[PDB]
């Protein structure tokens, strides 16, 4: 019912501000409190921040005061910014809806309860990358199809950053695709396959084209696959 | 510190520092593939939806540590668990404590499936060269590629992907040979070889 689409540059330059936004749907942004956490390549999970309507609104330490998170009651969104960009400020960036509960272990009035925060919906998240270097759009290829099924895909290569996204015939294809996690080249850039399993008798009638977007350079390529001579 | 146990047996995680005061521990689960999501509150407390094979500690008596147990192991409990613990004579915590990951000893084998493609007119074209070597949905996860022009083992020009754990359990991976047309052109044929539990596949593509 309720969900988080967070976006952002997919590239930033060190020194310069991270902004990011959450688009929520399926819940008002009145109702609760909302995070925003952070995994860095590998493991480990950072809260960063929460921010209420009420503007109970706090931060970790550890972010030496350079994010502010901030609602749009219209346009239904929490923002993120991030000042000061290091290479440590790279990852996954998490927006998710906040409760808070009250942890009352003693008498009220003499103060012995605390504030707790759970978070119960997060959003796929959105990565980030900061870095000098400049964006380079994909290459867009097609890979032809040759037990009664055949398999076709797209090649995208050497674009930077992360990451792309691949959809096929604009959505309404997702059985049985397979988008494969990008490679690391010694070069510093990125590719990646996507390949669809498909039922032979169906390579001359149904049309497959593989929908490549790559934000960070605002790339946009729709590639149309067909079986060769 | 990671864990693996045989399904229908009970794994335990223990995450953070010894409790001071009272606590109210948050329990989060991120599988492969996957968003985080809530598992645990409040100590103990199961958002709807929780089996009731997943329990978290009380806070009673102090001096202990957050321990999650899940009962009755199965495959899809296979992920990454977090903590995030609040003490009522500690300073909030920012970062989650914990991340073991739990295996589930057991799973069937799967073999990969394995796709060669050659490379593209629009990218020979371009004049550039490139093999794509497709292996999903194989466990385990280790996985060797080797590439061969002919009968002759190439290993210049070979980029390949760590396996990664997806959302079913199983792994994915792929391997590139970056050519020239004319290398391409060249050998009568280049192969693919992945070999996976004692067993090598070998796929093929010419000219
Ligand atoms: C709230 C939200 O973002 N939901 C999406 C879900 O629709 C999608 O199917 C899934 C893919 O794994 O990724 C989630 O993040």
């Amino acid at each position: 019912q309720m969900q988080l689409q967070e976006s952002g540059p997919g590239l930033v330059k060190p020194s310069e501000t991270l902004s990011l936004t959450c688009s929520v749907s399926g819940a008002s942004i009145s109702d609760s409190y909302w995070s925003w956490i952070r995994r860095s390549p590998g493991k480990g999970l950072e809260w960063i921040g929460y921010v209420h309507k009420s503007g109970d609104t706090n931060y970790s330490p550890s972010l030496k005061s350079r994010v502010n998170l901030s609602l749009d009651t219209s346009k239904n969104q929490v923002s993120l910014s991030l000042v000061a960009a290091t290479a440590a400020d790279s990852g996954k960036y998490y927006c998710a809806r906040t409760l808070h509960g009250r942890r009352i272990y003693g008498i009220v009035a003499f103060n012995e309860w605390f504030t707790y925060f759970y978070m119960d919906v997060w959003g796929n998240g959105t990565q980030v990358t900061v870095s000098s270097a400049s964006t380079k759009g994909p290459s867009v290829f097609p890979l032809a199809p040759s037990g009664g099924t055949a398999a076709l895909g797209c090649l995208v290569k050497d674009y930077f950053p992360e990451p792309v996204t691949v959809s096929w015939n604009s959505g309404a294809l997702t059985s049985g695709v397979h988008t494969f996690p990008a490679v690391l080249q010694s070069s510093g850039l990125y590719s990646l396959s996507s390949v669809v399993t498909v039922p032979s008798s169906s390579l001359g009638t149904q049309t497959y084209i593989c929908n490549v977007n790559h934000k960070p350079s605002n790339t946009k390529v729709d590639k149309r696959v067909e079986p060769k001579s | 510190s990671d864990i693996s146990v045989a399904p229908g047996e009970t794994a335990r995680i223990s995450c953070g520092e010894k409790s001071l005061g009272s606590r109210a521990v948050q329990w989060y689960q991120h599988r492969a593939g996957q968003a985080p999501s809530l598992i645990i509150y409040n100590n103990q407390d199961r958002p709807s939806g929780i089996p009731e094979r997943f329990s978290g500690s009380p806070d009673s008596p102090f001096g202990t540590t957050a321990t999650l147990t899940i009962t009755s192991v199965e495959a899809g409990d296979e992920a990454d668990y977090y903590c995030h613990i609040w003490d009522s004579r500690v300073p909030t915590k920012w970062v989650f404590g914990g991340g073991t990951t739990l295996t589930v000893l057991g799973q069937p084998k799967a073999a990969p499936s394995v796709t060669l493609f050659p490379p593209s007119s629009e990218e020979l074209q371009a004049n550039k060269a490139t093999l794509v070597c497709l292996i999903s949905d194989f466990y385990p996860g280790a996985v060797t590629v080797a590439w061969k022009a002919d009968s002759s083992p190439v290993k210049a020009g070979v980029e390949t992907t760590t396996p990664s754990k997806q959302s079913n359990n199983k792994y994915a991976a792929s391997s590139y040979l970056s050519l020239t047309p004319e290398q391409w052109k060249s050998h009568r044929s280049y192969s693919c070889q992945v070999t996976h539990e004692g067993s090598t596949v070998e796929k093929t593509v010419a000219p």
